[PDB]
């Protein structure tokens, strides 16, 4: 019913283990058309997160299944990819809609732009994950341009330490790595945000030290990983 | 596992093996 | 999809940990009225168990929230909340309890067979019960009773005491006296004989089962551990 009953029943649903109700009850506050609360924002990212993320885990399985055959066993996890493919596209789309619709133009600060544009970075980075061919080099695309103005701006109106700032790099070097199948410009902004933030270690705040300081070392076990 | 962002009993029954 | 397609499905969707597709499929499987292989019995036993588990899990954790609050708003939003995930958690008992009674025990022609599906009528029984208040449930729990009751009767008779199957149907029924009849004074010996005519016939292991016999014998003894402390 009220956003009140909607985001005490999606507490509930996350308490539960049940990430669909609670996208579901995110997606009708969302809907409601108000701008989004810091609370509920971190709602709908968790929802959808989970909810997505199951997809993706149950795709990476079956799609190693398929390539690891024979026939016939090979066009049956072939088809129950496509079934899990199908799934994990309308659950990017829903999010996306809602980002078009509701959360990107409802963003009133730097900072809340910068954390939808880099949520729709994401899930054109979880459909690019999935697609073939024709499909492909305009889902990159949309992907990288999401990133690409969440960057930006990132750049201009926020600190290098702000978690945000320094989730978006995270995740933008991933696309590079990932996506793009660039190490060396995934390394060189990975490296470049980490040594933004030790030069800025200055800007480190009650509020968000403990956020900063772990997502650094995220960038820096990437690197670590990726130049070995 | 992508490295991307993270995103922050029991009765004593049977166990239900899984293969 | 022939049965055969549907069992590789079903091993698909538990690779994937999607039981829900696994449950559907061994539903299938299941209605085309045909005695299931050993095989197919596990895959239908584990689609379920999860599937039922994860609103167990719900349940609890919900049912836990809304009686420590508060708000009595909050706590409207707590019940209304257990009470969907107990509808989902009743449809899912009853489908199983549906393909029990029309496919499962009239199939099963050997004592084995017999023991597993009684048991099994007895387990989602009791996941009713744990569930159902008032006047419902003395209904309820005598019928997970009364399903445990033959199964132990039947195995007591037709199958050896280190038997997997029998085991596992005496830490079940010794977990029914427990936690839904509330009587842990039987519980125990029901746990201790089952346990103790196992050890005294432990010549009857036997190769493809050994294994099961023992893991089962330590969490008999794990449940009695836990009781008489």
């Amino acid at each position: 019913m009220d956003k009140n009953e909607l985001v005490q029943k999606a507490k509930l649903a996350e308490q539960a283990e049940r990430y669909d109700d609670m996208a579901a009850c995110m997606k009708s506050v969302t809907e409601q058309g108000a701008e989004l609360s810091n609370e509920e924002r971190n709602l709908l990212s968790v929802a959808y997160k989970n909810v997505v993320g199951a997809r993706r885990s149950s795709w990476r399985v079956v799609s190693s299944i398929e390539q690891k055959t024979a026939e016939k066993k090979q066009q049956m996890a072939r088809e129950y990819r496509e079934k899990i493919e199908t799934e994990l596209r309308d659950i990017c789309n829903d999010v996306l809609s809602l980002l078009e619709k509701f959360l990107i133009p409802n963003a009133s600060q730097a900072e809340s732009k910068v954390f939808y544009l880099k949520m729709k970075g994401d899930y054109y980075r979880y459909l690019a994950e999935v697609a073939a061919g024709d499909d492909k080099k305009g889902i990159v695309d949309q992907s990288q341009q999401a990133y690409q103005e969440a960057f930006e701006i990132s750049k201009k109106e926020m600190q290098p330490t702000h978690p945000i700032r320094l989730g978006l790099a995270l995740n933008f070097s991933v696309f590079y790595y990932e996506i793009l199948n660039s190490p060396e410009k995934a390394c060189s902004l990975a490296k470049t945000a980490f040594d933004e933030a030790i030069a800025e270690l200055d800007t480190l705040s009650e509020e968000s030290y403990k956020d900063s300081t772990l997502i650094m070392q995220l960038l820096r076990d990437n690197l670590t990983l990726w130049t070995s | 596992r992508t490295p991307s962002l993270p995103t922050p009993s029991k009765c004593g029954s049977l166990g239900n093996i899984h293969h």
